[PDB]
């Protein structure tokens, strides 16, 4: 697995 | 005080200048409040411009987002003041006889934009200012002597009862005709004709127009030149010229550098 982060639009 | 007399003690004082406007820029938008938007969360914040510097937020304001480097500038949602630069030439009244006139660039803002136009002789009251200028745009490095300009805060250039009473007179035609040039000995039908030319006819929509046109001939060494000068002084927006050549003013419209110039007739 690759070190990564989920960036989310619903908190706009 | 003279434009030629300014010196570095003035560099923050409120001064007064007189001179001639050569030209002005179009209005230059000057940013007063930057408008930033977050790329991730679309939150927006306004930042006042301080001393000409954008105080960019390094991280998004919202603590529930707080992403770094994610704010971006939305140029056409910023708030802009109006700036204009005007070039003011030293008036020939003040110059020493053996050298060129100086000039000073002046910055003028908001509703003081377009207070004057090319050819206007004016006064200005303004703070004398100076700022450094760069050696090259890709570097911070500044030249060791500053541009000077004046940052202006004020600018200035350089009835019916009697009308109806006089309009009742019977001798009015002769009275007004003699009054156009009473220094000139009697040529009274010429004076009457030129008065009627000053009044003029009427226009109509459909072209037929209100212009009246007059010519004086006969011997050269006589009052006709003075007569032209007097009507020129009387008329609100007329001109004086002669039939050929151009001492930087000529009769016909003319294409030159590319620009169209309007002649004395126009
Ligand atoms: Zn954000």
């Amino acid at each position: 697995s690759f070190k990564s982060r989920a960036l989310n639009h619903v908190k706009k | 005080k003279g434009m030629r007399e300014l010196n570095p003690n003035d560099i923050d004082k409120l001064i007064n200048l007189k001179g001639l406007v050569l030209r002005s820029t179009p209005v230059i938008p000057d940013m007063k409040v930057a408008f930033f938007k977050c790329n991730v969360c679309d939150h927006t914040m306004a930042v006042e411009i301080d001393r000409g510097v954008i105080q960019e937020p390094a991280r998004c304001e919202r603590i529930d987002c707080n992403e770094p480097n994610s704010m971006s500038l939305i140029h056409n949602r910023c708030s802009f003041a109006d700036k204009q630069v005007i070039k003011l030439q030293e008036t020939p009244d003040f110059v020493p006889d053996g050298q060129t006139p100086h000039s000073i660039s002046l910055c003028v803002y908001d509703e003081l934009v377009d207070s004057c136009r090319a050819g206007d002789r004016i006064e200005v009251t303004g703070t004398f200012r100076s700022i450094p200028i760069r050696a090259n745009s890709r570097q911070r490095v500044l030249k060791s002597l500053y541009k000077t300009y004046v940052d202006v805060v004020h600018v200035k250039k350089v009835d019916l009862a009697k009308i109806r009473e006089v309009a009742a007179r019977e001798d009015l035609y002769s009275l007004l005709a003699r009054s156009i040039a009473p220094s000139i000995y009697e040529l009274e039908d010429v004076k009457k004709g030129i008065l009627l030319q000053l009044f003029g006819g009427t226009n109509k929509t459909f072209r037929y127009r209100g212009d009246i046109n007059i010519l004086l001939c006969g011997d050269p060494s006589t009052s006709k030149s003075q007569i032209l000068q007097y009507v020129h002084k009387i008329t609100p927006r007329g001109v004086y010229t002669s039939g050929k050549g151009s001492s930087a003013v000529g009769l016909t419209a003319y294409i030159t550098r590319l620009v169209l110039e309007s002649g004395a007739l126009v």
